[PDB]
């Protein structure tokens, strides 16, 4: 069987605390 | 071999490279803390970030 990934596997880039920010 | 002579012979190599972040730290200085301060202006050193 097959289906779409969506938006699955997403995955914080470092340790550090950040908020409230657009970021890439 | 005794016999290679100074630049034939063996050198042993260490490289220190470093995990170097603020990510959370474990291996640091010959170095000891002082109380924390709240609420006054101060000089402050975290893990020798500072
Ligand atoms: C996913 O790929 C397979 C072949 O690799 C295909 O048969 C299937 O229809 C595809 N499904 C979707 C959701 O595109």
């Amino acid at each position: 069987a097959y289906t779409n990934s969506f938006t699955r596997g997403v995955y914080y880039p470092d340790k550090v605390f950040r908020s409230s920010v657009l970021h890439s | 071999q005794p016999t290679n002579g100074v630049g034939y012979q063996p050198y042993r190599v260490v490289v220190l490279s470093f995990e170097l972040l603020h990510a959370p730290a474990t291996v640091c200085g010959p170095k000891k803390s002082t109380n924390l301060v709240k609420n006054k202006c101060v000089n402050f050193n975290f893990n020798g970030l500072t």
